[PDB]
């Protein structure tokens, strides 16, 4: 990179800095006056201070960049927002008013928990034993969870068997499913589920 | 498509410039350029190249 | 012609022979029989019309002299 | 006393090309227009190719003035960039250097 | 509540009710509005099954200029003009609710740029055989002109005949729903009935049988430039379509009792650049000329009180579902990303 | 008229901003004579140019006047930002300019095009390698 070892990176919150001084603690004063004295990076393009700012959507966006092209990738994205807010602004209004308490209308909110529902719990490592590979039953870090929930929704989304289906309207779809514990992303972790619980006496194989 | 003016217009202009007043296609444009500067054989680049 | 020209001149163009035949009509709705030209585009106001109307297509378009040739208007249609 | 003989077919050719070259512009302005008689640009057409090949100037070949190499020739300087190189790296050539960036 | 009005009838909005939204009802948006109401904005009306406008002074500018209409004098042009998204057809369709609700005749030519642009069927005229007729772009019209004035489509009866082809004929005095049904079923004489049905309009509203307004949004196509090519691909000039060329006619005030309003639009345009918004920049030399003399009204962004009413509107139907939104500084994002654009800010908070 | 400015620069690869920062204002930034929002009709690039505003808690205080040339329309965005952020640290704190120093807001990025090499297809980019 074209940053020295020595350029820290930018923390961009504004709360944090707007934190009384009396509430920090020894420890925390301290590194709060040695980055007085540090290089900081420079704030890159994507994320700001905005109250809307949302990681997880941000990430999301770009898993599904092709080539460089963030503005296409992210008016998909909030075109599956809006998508999924307007199926659930139609759901609550035929609903009656007591199923209508259950329905939840926030996209944010049922993106965040359809992806969380699609997150692995044990993955499976191929373990070259004897010649022979193993899938072995491992615990996966929460990093490669989030990922794979990500990555397996847009492979999903991405199959050629849907036929003229726009990716607003596809992936909108696909995150209700996800987030009722149903569709072929759901399936596909129970599926990783229960390969590893079949492979279960492997798991010694893992020497970590 | 010139109005008579604009084109009577520019065809006193190139009479003055000294630019072709005859219509000519650009097929026949070319022997303007041909006589417009020297043929490359001419040139001094060509002719002397080599030492 | 008008088109070779490459300054707008109010005179023998579109907006004064319209703006002529506007009032006429608005005169004739009146059923009055003053239909001298020179008395109907002579007045001030026209004046202020075609001071609009020539400063919108000789110097550069802006709200400011839309909103003057909006007043213009407004004021030979008899439009409040 | 050239580098060899097909540079020696060269400097012939670019001796013989300038020679003509007056005369096949002028047959050629006539044949490149569509306002004379096509009976007469056929003639032309005749003439020009009766001229020897050797006076046809997209025979002459920019050979490198030192070595005679038909390729690899830098046209500012009429060298083969085997020839333009050496000069280049002894500190010959006024104001080229190695480029870095 | 604040940003609410209870006055539903657009003839009783004044400045008083400036930022306030009133409710264009079931009926009238099924029957007024069956076309020309903003993409964006009909998708709001499903999710918050209720179609609510805000009353903006572009729009009471107007209102006031058509009740102080003089129907003795020739027709008014008003146009409609802004910067991309600021709400000039919802200004122009707020001013057709009016005029429908006081029983005028609407001519409501919902977006302009249609006609000159994504042609599939264009047939040679029969009538003049130097010009293209569009059964699709003139039958779909049809319709739609039929629902708005059903009322007045039988009262209206034609003065002359007009012969459809060899077999059929509309015979002098027949009502001109039987005109708009030839043009609705023969998509053939889709285009013929469209001009025969704009001939009459300006002509009988002259006659004083009802009020006429000629709502034309994105006007600005008809003095344009067409991507419409000829079989040779050579283009087509919209002077040569039989549907522009009869609605162009229809924009001269050569006619009385009635108003002209129509909306400038970049969106949807041949040949613009995208900032391009003010009249003499989107009519061009010979489209200003055929409107001159007109009265320009701006559009704009919102104010701070209309932004502000705008927000509350968006709370009240919950659309706002981010949980930081309802927040000052929520509102401070909004507006600064918006720069209180109207669409601009639409758009952000279908999602947010 | 006596109003108090300042105009700082910013570089964001081949693109160069001057920005002039009013001490008040309503929050109208003008970029190149035209409205940002017309400027920039990309969220993004409006997005960056809230960023340093919205940071100090500073939205709709001041007026901004800048000239951005060069680039592209993101990068033209990004030295906007930081010519906009450096000539706003003359009316916040002190401890407000150390935050945005630690934000990231006042560094210029020197992220730039790395220049292809001779046989490689790209700056790292290899050409095809054939074991056999
Ligand atoms: N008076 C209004 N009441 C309610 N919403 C409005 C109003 N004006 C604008 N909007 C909102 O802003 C959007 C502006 O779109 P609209 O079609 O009205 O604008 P326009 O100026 O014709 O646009 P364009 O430049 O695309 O032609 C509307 O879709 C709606 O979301
Ligand atoms: N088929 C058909 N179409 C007509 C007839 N009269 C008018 N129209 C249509 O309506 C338009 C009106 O044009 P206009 O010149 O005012 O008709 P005119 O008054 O008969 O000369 C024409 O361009 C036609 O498309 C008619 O008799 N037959
Ligand atoms: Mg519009
Ligand atoms: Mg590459």
């Amino acid at each position: 990179s074209r940053y020295s070892p020595e350029f820290k990176d930018p923390l961009i919150d504004k709360e944090y800095y707007r934190k009384p001084v009396e509430e920090l603690t020894e420890e925390e004063k301290y590194v709060r006056e040695l980055k007085k004295t540090q290089l900081i990076k420079a704030a890159p393009a994507g994320k700001t201070s905005s109250v809307f700012e949302d990681p997880v959507i941000s990430k999301f966006t770009n898993m599904m960049m092709i080539g460089g092209n963030k503005v296409l990738a992210r008016s998909l994205m909030i075109q599956t927002l809006e998508a999924v807010k307007r199926k659930q602004f139609e759901k609550y209004h035929a609903a009656s008013a007591e199923e209508q308490a259950t329905i939840e209308r926030n996209p944010y909110t049922i993106f965040h928990q359809a992806l969380k529902n699609c997150e692995p719990m044990i993955g499976l490592v191929p373990i070259l034993k004897g010649g022979r590979f193993y899938q072995v039953p491992v615990p996966l870090p929460d990093r490669r969870r989030r990922f794979l929930a990500m990555k397996w929704m847009i492979t999903e989304c991405r199959d050629k068997k849907h036929q003229r289906t726009l990716m607003p309207e596809k992936l909108s779809h696909k995150l209700l499913e996800a987030f009722h514990n149903q569709g072929p992303v759901i399936k596909r972790k129970h599926d990783l589920h229960k390969m590893a619980e079949a492979n279960r006496a492997l798991a010694h194989y893992r020497w970590w | 498509s010139l109005s008579e003016y604009a084109f009577r217009m520019s065809r006193l202009s190139a009479r003055l410039f000294g630019e072709v007043t005859r219509p000519t296609n650009s097929k026949s444009m070319k022997v303007v350029k041909l006589f417009s500067e020297l043929p490359l054989a001419k040139k001094k680049e060509t002719y002397d190249w080599y030492p | 012609t008008e088109a070779d020209m490459e300054e707008y001149i109010w005179e023998n163009s579109s907006s004064e022979r319209n703006i002529l035949e506007t009032l006429l009509q608005m005169k004739a709705a009146e059923k009055n029989m003053e239909i001298n030209k020179e008395e109907l585009l002579g007045t001030k106001e026209i004046e202020e019309y075609k001071k609009s109307v020539v400063s919108l297509k000789n110097e550069e378009e802006n709200e400011n002299s839309i909103s003057q040739y909006k007043e213009s208007v407004k004021r030979l249609l008899n439009v409040t | 006393h050239y580098v060899d003989w097909r540079m020696w077919r060269d400097v012939k050719r670019r001796k013989m090309a300038y020679e003509y070259a007056d005369e096949r512009l002028r047959i050629n302005s006539l044949r490149k227009n569509t306002i004379l008689p096509k009976i007469l640009q056929d003639v032309a057409d005749e003439e020009i190719a009766a001229l020897p090949r050797d006076s046809c100037p997209v025979r002459i070949r920019n050979r490198c003035v030192m070595t005679s190499r038909p390729r690899g020739v830098k046209r500012r300087w009429r060298l083969s960039r085997i020839v333009f190189r050496h000069l280049a790296d002894h500190g010959q050539l006024s104001g080229i250097q190695r480029a870095t960036w | 509540a604040i940003s609410r009005t209870n006055e539903n009838d657009p003839a009783k909005h004044g400045d008083q009710h400036e930022g306030q939204h009133y409710n264009i009802s079931p009926q009238d948006l099924e029957t007024v509005f069956p076309h020309g109401l903003p993409p964006r904005f009909v998708m709001q009306v499903k999710t918050f099954s209720e179609a609510c406008l805000m009353v903006r002074k572009p729009a009471l500018e107007l209102l006031h200029y058509l009740k102080n209409t003089s129907f003795a004098y020739p027709a008014i042009r008003y146009l409609l003009y802004g910067e991309k998204g600021t709400g000039k057809t919802l200004s122009l369709c707020h001013v057709i609710h009016f005029c429908a609700k006081q029983d005028w005749l609407i001519l409501h030519i919902p977006d302009a740029h249609l006609w000159v642009k994504n042609c599939r069927d264009l047939l040679q005229s029969s009538y003049n055989k130097q010009r293209f007729d569009q059964p699709l772009e003139a039958s779909t019209w049809l319709k739609n002109f039929k629902t708005t004035n059903e009322r007045f489509l039988n009262q209206i009866k034609v003065q002359e005949k007009y012969v459809w082809n060899k077999r059929e004929s509309t015979e002098k005095g027949s009502p001109l729903g039987e005109v708009v049904e030839q043009g609705i079923t023969r998509v053939r004489n889709a285009t013929d009935a469209v001009g025969i049905v704009l001939k009459e309009l300006k002509r009988q509203s002259s006659l004083g049988m009802f009020h006429l307004l000629v709502a034309v949004d994105g006007i600005n196509a008809l003095w344009g430039r067409t991507t419409l090519k000829r079989e040779d691909k050579s283009p087509i000039a919209p002077e040569e379509l039989a549907l522009v060329h009869n609605l162009r006619k229809m924009m001269k005030n050569d006619w009385h009792g009635g108003a002209i309003v129509s909306a400038l639009s970049q969106t949807g345009s041949l040949f613009k650049p995208r900032k391009a918004y003010l009249p003499q920049e989107l009519l061009g030399k010979e489209g200003f000329d055929a409107l001159d003399p007109f009265i320009p009204i701006l559009v704009s962004n919102y104010n701070p009180k209309e932004f502000e009413s705008c927000i509350q509107y968006y709370l009240e139907n919950n659309w706002l579902q981010h949980e930081k939104a309802p927040t000052e500084e929520g509102k401070k994002e909004l507006l600064f990303l918006s720069n209180a654009n109207p669409s601009l800010l639409e758009r952000h908070c279908a999602y947010l | 008229q006596g109003m108090a400015f300042s105009k700082s620069e910013g570089k964001r690869k081949t693109a160069k901003a001057e920005a002039i920062v009013y001490k008040h204002g309503s929050g109208r930034i003008k970029v190149n004579g035209i409205d940002y929002q017309l400027y920039f009709p990309i969220t993004q690039d409006r997005e960056q140019l809230m960023f340093p505003f919205h940071f100090v808690d500073r939205l709709g205080k001041h007026d901004v006047t800048c000239t951005v040339s060069g680039g592209g329309r993101s990068a033209q965005a990004g030295a906007i930002r930081l010519a906009m952020a450096k000539a706003l640290c003359s009316f916040v704190t002190e401890d407000e300019v150390e935050w945005m120093r630690q934000a990231g807001l006042l560094t210029t990025d020197p992220r730039v095009r790395e220049r292809k090499k001779p046989g490689q297809e790209g700056a790292r980019r290899k050409f095809t390698w054939k074991k056999r």
